[PDB]
């Protein structure tokens, strides 16, 4: 009386992205470049 | 009150003994190096404004401290900061002339850390500014005198941290 294929269970992935190598490089770059000086702008010493 | 010669005298007074040969030798060393200390102290006083300018340029300026929200963003805070460095140098040179690190602890280092903590001054930034002053003061004073000045400057930094 049992159902061999009851239903297909969703799975929560163990490996969280934005820790994966490519995004991690990119996240580092966007953060660090934002904190650094900005090209093509008149005022840059004013910004915190 | 404490000075180098006075502290030797005070220790002898606690003993009650007449002046020992060791006490005479230590006092003689103070008498001997007073000349170099005095000349350097005069030089420091003459170039005091340039020294604090050099120190903030080398350590405390062109950074987030003087950029907005850095505890120096406003003119009041900046004026107090250069004033604080000036007082640090003045009492340090007092103590360097005296030869005894006790004087700075009596005045400069009495509650200074607690006051700075309460007001939100960065202790580390003050220490690095003091070290930058130490480099500038060593340059102006010269190695022999600057080494003596550096010890008492470093004592001030040790009290801060
Ligand atoms: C909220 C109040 C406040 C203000 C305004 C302020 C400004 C300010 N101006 C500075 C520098 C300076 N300010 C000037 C100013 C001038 N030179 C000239 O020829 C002109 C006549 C004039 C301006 C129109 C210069 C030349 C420097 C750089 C000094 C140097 O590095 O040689 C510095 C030190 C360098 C740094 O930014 O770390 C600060 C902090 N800081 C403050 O907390």
């Amino acid at each position: 009386d049992a159902i061999v294929v009851p239903s297909f269970a969703p799975v929560k992935p163990r490996l969280d992205n934005t820790k994966l190598p490519l995004l991690s490089r990119a996240i580092a770059e966007q953060e660090a470049k934002a904190r650094q000086a900005d090209p093509s702008k008149p005022r840059f010493i004013e910004l915190g | 009150m404490q000075d180098a010669i006075t502290a030797v005298i005070n220790a002898s007074d606690v003993q009650g003994k007449y002046l020992d040969t060791a006490a005479m030798e230590k006092l003689k060393a103070y008498f001997a190096t007073g000349e170099l200390r005095v000349r350097a102290a005069s030089v420091i006083s003459a170039n005091a404004a340039n020294i604090v300018k050099e120190a903030v340029a080398k350590s405390l300026l062109y950074s987030d401290i003087t950029r907005p929200g850095g505890n120096m963003y406003t003119t009041r805070r900046y004026a107090a900061c250069i004033r604080d460095l000036d007082y640090y140098l003045r009492y340090a040179t007092y103590a360097m002339l005296a030869g005894d690190p006790s004087i700075l602890d009596e005045r400069v280092l009495n509650g200074l850390k607690e006051t700075y903590n309460s007001l939100g001054v960065p202790i580390a930034a003050t220490v690095q500014a003091i070290q930058a002053m130490k480099e500038v003061t060593a340059s102006l004073v010269g190695a022999d005198a600057g080494k003596e000045m550096g010890i008492y400057f470093d004592y001030i930094c040790s009290g801060l941290s």
